[PDB]
């Protein structure tokens, strides 16, 4: 899973947790066609590289979280910014 | 879709929402 | 016991899952497998040192309190290229981490890289 952010920035996922991000019903569906080209190389559009990080590591977390690592708290609820992401409401 | 129900599992935010300024990246707090 | 790191060859960050186990040069490899890149040419650089191929995760500082699955501990790739000044953008040792000035006067988010923008 290569992820293509609106400033050119490149983010690689490991198929380990990607399979499991698959399994959670994503934005997959949101669009018309999503072809396995789409699936390789996924351009996101007014979408900064910043808030997509935060959101791979939210995933990432989530993979494990709700797989082996569900024996600690749920995600610290420290910085405001996830409202932000929120804001896309697409997603 | 996804993150619209994972941001609320992630972050309890009651702020306001504005449109986000373009000077950086991220949304205003104002109302509308 | 988990590693979750990130290698940053400035544009492209890959999300790398190894154990402490793990040495350097195997994430060489791997990136080896993705970039189609040779690892000779790879130069690993965390917390602005460069890492010993020779050496394991664990032994590199890869603990699991730093390289989290909430926040992945990001290492830079610098690929040596010839006439290619590209290098030296991605070095540490010679250009600073890009920060975006926008991205500067905040705070810090709950773990690791993580930032909070006021």
């Amino acid at each position: 899973v290569k992820l293509i952010s609106s400033d050119g920035h490149e983010f690689i996922v490991k198929r380990e947790h990607a399979l499991t991000s698959g399994t959670i019903k994503a934005m997959l569906s949101g669009p018309g066609q999503f072809a396995e080209n789409e699936t390789n190389e996924v351009n996101f559009r007014e979408i900064p590289s910043h808030v997509l990080s935060k959101v791979c590591m939210y995933f990432t977390y989530k993979v494990r979280y709700t797989n082996s690592s569900t024996e600690i708290p749920e995600f610290p609820i420290a910085p405001e910014i996830a409202l932000e992401l929120l804001m896309a409401a697409n997603f | 879709g996804s993150l619209q129900y994972l941001a609320l599992a992630a972050l309890i935010k009651p702020k306001q929402i504005k449109p986000p300024l373009p000077s950086v990246r991220k949304l205003t707090e104002d109302r509308w | 016991m988990d590693v979750f790191l990130m290698i940053r060859r400035h544009k492209t960050t890959i999300f790398t899952d190894a154990k402490e186990s793990s040495t350097v040069f195997e994430l060489k490899r791997i990136v080896e497998g993705i970039l189609k890149r040779p690892p000779d040419e790879q130069r690993l650089y965390k917390d602005d040192q460069l890492l010993d191929d020779g050496k394991t995760l664990g032994e590199c500082g890869f603990t699991s309190q730093t390289a989290r699955p909430q926040a992945p501990a990001t290492v830079g790739l610098a690929f040596r290229a010839d006439d290619t000044f590209e290098a030296l953008c991605i070095e540490p040792f010679s250009s600073p981490p890009e920060l975006p000035d926008v991205m500067k006067p905040q705070d810090s988010g709950s773990s690791a890289n993580e930032q909070a923008v006021q």
